[PDB]
């Protein structure tokens, strides 16, 4: 059973910078049959390096591999705006090949609040007996953030899911919506509608919230 | 010009069987070495199975080596492949690439050529269209969108007055709701000194149930 | 001869093969051991042969070996009392010996910079050469290729040949001539010494008039 | 005499027929360079002999090669002595013809004199 | 002068890991003149690497060395069975050779408690004056442990020598022999005499005694 | 062809000298390295001294510089080591190995060839017969043996019913007294349901006094 | 803009062991465009070493420098006695060049003692309205020392002035002398004057003082 | 052989303008490249600019590009640095030198030769020679000297009894002081037993002053 591991789990740095990611494995694989491949958002993966140190055809020569025995590492010397994406270690043995979980690589970004936003169900909603409340955060940086719904200052939990935008290939940003989903029932049982938010980019929690109407 | 083409979307049930192909142009494929990675959304990698022509040998993920079987057709360059009693954890996209290693004392060799890959949605659900709500807006810089909830399958394509608007734009990926059906997000920032004026219609389209629909968000009180 | 040494590296192998192409080189060398009518006839390498023959005397390669133990050219008188012109051209004994043989007379030999094994196949491949061309013609060949004598050996040697000053000039000036003009003879190959006599053409007669006929 | 078809395809078309190709150790570059070099040699030794040459070169039989010829001849005893004397001779008096080259395999045909007469007495006259 | 220190003293892996031999001088050393060589139990030395990272002829290419200055690695890429063994690295400066202490590799196996038993003396062994009373730990693993007597409750030392087995083959456990010497004489002034053997493979120590004149 | 040949073993007591030899056949000692390297008991390797025939210079190492001599016969082929004032701390097995290295710009040469080794015992004691003590087994499987106690010097040799017994036997290295004799074990695990039928009785053979001894082996027998 | 650090400033060690020297710069420089060199007091730099791992005509192969990206390592594999000096890292893009601060290798000594003097100013001097007082430690090691004035026990600061010596060729000790400059009228209003020494050759601070 | 020759060493009040000549001998200036590199008093190394004769192109650093001005006269092999607007931190040794990298393919050259150097010191004060007082001496080890106080420029010569004495001779290097003149301390140790019999006379040439005083020290009481 050949396990892979790869550190970190996502780097963030900025353009012109050396990155560096390691994959390690469970026991010893043989040079030869080490990989790296890189895939993009909506893309089949590319194939950068192999066999360690071997570039493939029409590679920039900016990117270099290295390793042995369980530890390997993919060297990035400059990083170019389109290497922002997430890198696979590939190993294979006896032609059976096993993937790493992949490192995603982010932009470094400013730390930037989100500008926050609350949308109440619409009335048209309401018509068809389902009541969906959407909290929005855009253009902020780090992606790691926290968004906690009160109704009426009643936490709820468990009804809640969160979608993240991948990062705007201009301003560096994320964006995340939370949407809220409850019956026509408990939505009707109370006044107050709040959307908590916390950030790093925000040095106090800011929360937006809204009566009946 | 070396091209792999894989087939169409598929939607299968719980417990039938999905079958994918993968066609090779412009190359051989005893020559050449064909494996099959699938990916679920947004999770890793996992390899399944694969075939190298050099040898005319298949190679099971012992995972899968139970219900899982591969078949390549030399003459026509073709490879397929085939898994069945398919559950909800098999919904993922699946590709076919060329990862064969050659070893030899002088050096290594090997192809890069991978298709543009499948998705596969496997769930109880049947054939739905999907419902379109408007998100209405009310600091300085203010947002509105539409959110399009519980239709079956994947994918929904959405733009904002027939591709008039770019700048600001954000459209989120969808979520799988308890019913089985997916649920989106789509949203823009706009000035507020436009609330009034600019009429704002985002154009979503859903290919599976034929429903294409503009629909108009407005501000109120 | 006998190489100790059976190493399993790449470099290893490449100087093992350039070697015996050393080896095999030398026992090649071994082994050898309208009114025409009226013209006269004379065989022209006869000088060239005593000399050679000469050469298998005893200690004859020993006063070559003596009066070169220093320089590379030098003027050997010869037991027979005529003086001739000798010159080392290349020194494969002293990189071979010095350079090679203690390490590979060893169990396990190593070689790690691979410019090594290049610049040992540079300077073997003018031996090799020579070999090709004395094998193909019997050790008798002509014209004298660049492999045999080049030009900076030929002309060090035309300075120093006990000819005329006019001669030195004429000469010179018309080397690739000279060349087609003469013999290079394989003579010997003992003592951990290969030589071979160079038949030189020299021009009594220059600038008196000519003239050439055309009949029809 | 060589095998070019065992080394090219079996170490290195495996390799070639890729899209990504690595060379690790230069030294197989060299070995590549050296298995390769007699078979230039060989090919211009033809194209400016129109496939007839003489005498027999080096590139075209090693002295190894030709005594296994010699040794293996249907020729008398005192013949393989006086011809492995003299084998330089052979050489001279001997044509390297270019027959085929078909089927993955090159041939050429050598024809070697060989000597129905030996060591009765000879003689040379001068005239003048 | 030239020292040399390896670490670590002893290694315990499994086949096909990976192993890590350091070596470092006292001084820096020419890469040239260092080298590494293998013993196994009784056997005159193996000549593994030399000149650094130079292999000898017939040398697996699993082996590998590296280094420069004070500082020296012999790496193994995927230890074999025939691998275990006593690793010496070995410096030389002016025809000066020295040589380090060793890494001993051992085998890496699931902790195992000893079996233990103790031995009287035998009668016809009291009848020469003299008494050995004999305690075993047969079987265990791993290589640390304790062997500690008690005749009548009272601790003997200095009077016990212990003896180590190669590691088995087999099992991959050590055995340890603690043989205690005592005349016939002060043999006979008490009456029960315990090993008590302590081992990691028992959570608890586990004691095996007798008195003086049970057949 | 190389092989390396040395002296038998040699017992020497303390204050005296030691000559050991190491014999070179099928190949010549004018161009090879031989060296003397020592192990104590237990302990690492110790250098001592060399020769490179390819200088003809003899190097020693300062701890042993006043008291060790190193001689080489190129007429024979053969080396030998001298060593006087002999200690209890000298008391090891003695090797003679091809440690030199050529080193020339191209790369680097080296021969691995080593002698049998000539273990060499340091003490006041004569040679002595070995003593043997049964070991009586008794819970459920039971470990039986025979105590080898008092010889000098090295070696002995153990075997169970001449050879025939291989499962469970573990048999002890020796260790040296202060008396100057040696003591070893050599025990064997076996189901106790075997107390009662199978006769066990230990091989002892000392072949420095020529002393054999078979002891039967016997559960309690009281 | 390129900002070089190196680590440490200052390197003491003996002759014949390996000096390990670190290089590390703010952002990624070209491999081929940085470089080492050496610098003697009173002499224009030597170049020793550029692109890390390539020597230059005429330097003995002591010198081995290596690293890639932001971290670079000149090595000198048995320290020679000309080798003892100051030594820049350089870097280079876009024929931008930066130096680094440099460090300065020392001369690794047994621990030595200062000897301690103090001397008055000359009342030839006192003449002109300005006193200068000498404190001298003359040869200690290592260079690290302090000096500290009291007159009539207080501190005084600001008005003090060392000099140091390079390391000398012989006794591989160091020498200072702190010049404090004091006014005629200031001067003749106390009595006591000290300089405290503190030093890692002294168990415990030696001052010496004197009268007016 | 190729020779660096620097111009002599300047004086220049602060805010004027000093021009500094690197004359090339044996080589042309058209292959070469030519860098100018400062160094503070006891301070680290500054990079100023350049020229590389290969591109025929000037370059400065960003913080020297407002003052600094570099004049290359390929006719006389000859370069030439112009900076205005000195100040005290200006004072220093600089020094002119052949840092270029040629960069290709086959892989890299570059040049080692130097000027002597030029010592530019900036102050308002004028040359003048310093005052000599003694370090009169009162156990075993005893310890006198001679105070070179307030000159200026640099240098000042010390030797004891002309060259006599060099065993314990220590002569420090000049500070500056705050009324911009140069102060430094020049002693040498001896037997405390000595003090009766020897003379000790510290001479001293100033060369900017051709200024010489020899100056006996005594003991007092």
């Amino acid at each position: 059973e050949i396990v892979l591991t790869q550190s970190p789990g996502t780097l963030s740095l900025s353009p012109g910078e050396r990155a560096t990611l390691s994959c390690r494995a469970s026991q010893i694989v043989s040079r030869n049959h080490l990989a790296w491949y890189q895939q993009k958002p909506g893309q089949a993966p590319r194939l950068l390096i192999f066999g360690a140190s071997s570039r493939a055809t029409g590679i920039p020569v900016r990117f270099s591999g290295s390793g042995s025995g369980t530890d390997f590492t993919l060297t990035i010397n400059g990083l170019a705006p389109e290497d922002f994406a997430v890198y696979y270690c590939l190993s294979s043995d006896s032609s059976i090949f096993t993937f790493g979980q992949g490192t995603k690589v982010d932009f470094k970004r400013t730390v930037a609040a989100p500008s926050v936003f609350i949308f109440p169900p619409s009335d048209e909603q309401l018509k068809s007996g389902t009541a969906s409340v959407v909290c929005l955060l855009n253009n902020f940086y780090p992606r790691e953030a926290k968004v906690q719904w009160k109704v009426d200052n009643a936490l709820q939990s468990g009804n809640s899911q969160e979608s993240v935008t991948e990062q705007d290939s201009k301003d560096s940003t994320y964006s995340l919506s939370s949407t809220l989903t409850l019956s026509k029932a408990d939505y009707e049982k109370h006044k107050v509608y709040a959307c908590e938010v916390t950030h790093q980019g925000l040095s106090s929690p800011v929360t937006k919230s809204f009566n009946r109407g | 010009q070396v091209q792999l083409v894989q087939s169409g979307a598929e939607v299968k049930k719980p417990g039938a069987t999905v079958k994918v192909s993968c066609k090779i142009s412009g190359h051989t494929l005893i020559k050449l070495s064909i494996h099959w990675v699938r990916q679920a959304p947004g999770k890793g990698l996992e390899w399944m199975g694969g075939y190298e022509g050099e040898v005319d040998e298949i190679f099971y993920a012992q995972k899968f080596q139970h219900r899982l079987t591969v078949i390549a057709d030399t003459a026509t360059d073709t490879v397929y492949m085939e898994l069945g009693r398919l559950t909800s954890d098999d919904t993922a996209v699946y590709f076919c690439g060329t990862l064969g290693v050659t070893v030899t004392e002088a050096g290594l060799g090997i192809d890069d050529y991978w298709g543009q890959g499948t998705l596969v949605t496997v769930s109880s659900a049947s054939t739905k269209g999907p419902s379109v709500f408007p998100l209405a807006p009310s600091g300085g810089t203010a947002a509105l969108g539409c959110l399009v909830k519980d239709y079956f399958p994947e994918p929904v394509t959405v733009s904002w007055n027939s591709g008039a608007l770019t700048s600001g734009v954000h459209t989120f990926p969808a979520v799988l709701q308890s019913s089985g059906l997916y649920s989106l997000s789509s949203v823009v920032t706009v000035p507020s000194s436009s609330l009034g004026t600019q009429t704002y219609i985002c154009n979503v389209n859903h290919k599976p149930s034929n429903t294409k629909v503009d629909k108009k968000v407005e501000p109120k009180s | 001869k006998e190489i100790k040494c059976n190493g399993t590296d790449a470099k290893v192998k490449l100087i093992k093969q350039e070697l015996d192409k050393y080896k095999n080189a030398v026992t090649e060398l071994q082994l050898l051991m309208f009114l025409g009518f009226l013209l006269g006839v004379g065989s022209a390498i006869a000088s060239g042969v005593a000399v050679s023959k000469v050469l298998h005397l005893e200690g004859e390669v020993n006063k070559i070996k003596s009066a070169l133990l220093s320089t590379n050219k030098a003027v050997v008188s010869l037991s027979n009392g005529v003086s001739v012109l000798t010159s080392k051209v290349l020194d494969l004994k002293n990189y071979i010996d010095k350079q090679l043989l203690p390490i590979v007379n060893k169990q396990s030999c190593s070689i790690p910079n691979i410019e090594t094994v290049i610049e040992f196949q540079q300077k073997n491949n003018r031996l090799l050469e020579i070999t090709r061309e004395f094998s193909v013609n019997a050790g008798v060949t002509t014209p004298v290729s660049t492999y045999m004598l080049t030009n900076s050996e030929l002309l060090s040697l035309i300075n120093d040949m006990p000819i005329t000053n006019d001669q030195k000039k004429l000469m010179s000036n018309n080397v690739q001539i000279v060349r087609q003009q003469s013999y290079s003879i394989m003579s010997i190959i003992k003592e951990e010494v290969l030589a071979y006599v160079v038949q030189l053409p020299l021009y009594g007669v220059i600038d008196t008039p000519c003239w050439k006929l055309h009949t029809s």
